[PDB]
């Protein structure tokens, strides 16, 4: 929460986290990696709304274009794992291989944000099945047998 | 006499109070296990059929 998490701040961490553009170690940004870190972050939660799920991400309106700029609509809880898996996914334009020490941490972060979302959805009666006499189907509820729809 | 009659499956008394007892009171706790038993192995049998 607390300052809105906006689209480029996601694509500058990812590249300082690998020591691509950052003044820690030499400095240099470049604004044609900015457009298309943003476009990749936009495609990729797209394809997120499938395996991971829905988390809240705000997509373009209408035709329009992302840029940097726009908030991006996701909690604070989410900027490690997201950032991790964007970097892992934009890191083959510059060449580069991951390090393990890189890999593992997105590995915690991504299995972070798997354990705000499990449902274990419960599976119910079947609908054939009866309700006992204890149960008295008589007066206190209705239809004996389970609905098992709804 | 008071013509009330009573009558009593077993009668006892214990401590000032008088005691009785049917034939179904000592097998209240058998029964209501053995419903619970019965009930629970129904549908767990009709949870994972094959």
């Amino acid at each position: 929460m607390a300052t809105v998490l906006t689209k480029g701040e996601i694509v500058l961490f990812a590249l300082r986290k690998f020591a691509i553009a950052s003044n820690a170690s030499l400095t240099d940004v470049e604004p044609q990696s900015i457009e298309d870190g943003v476009n990749d972050l936009e495609d990729m939660m797209s394809e997120w709304m499938i395996n991971p799920g829905d988390i809240g991400y705000a997509f373009a309106t209408g035709d329009e274009q992302p840029l940097p700029d726009d908030e991006s609509g996701l909690p604070r809880k989410y900027k490690h794992a997201v950032g991790y898996q964007l970097l892992l996914r934009m890191l083959s334009d510059y060449s580069l291989e991951p390090t393990p020490q890189v890999l593992s941490n997105a590995q915690r972060s991504y299995d972070a944000l798997m354990t705000d979302t499990l449902v274990v959805p419960s599976m119910r009666r079947r609908g054939d099945f009866p309700v006992g006499q204890g149960n008295k189907y008589d007066v206190f509820t209705s239809d004996r047998y389970y609905p098992g729809d709804l | 006499h008071i013509p009330l009659i009573p009558v009593y499956g077993k009668r006892w008394f214990i401590d000032d109070i008088e005691r009785v007892e049917g034939h179904i009171a000592k097998a209240m706790d058998p029964q209501r296990l053995y419903n619970l038993q019965v009930s629970m192995l129904a549908d767990t049998a009709a949870q994972d059929p094959g």
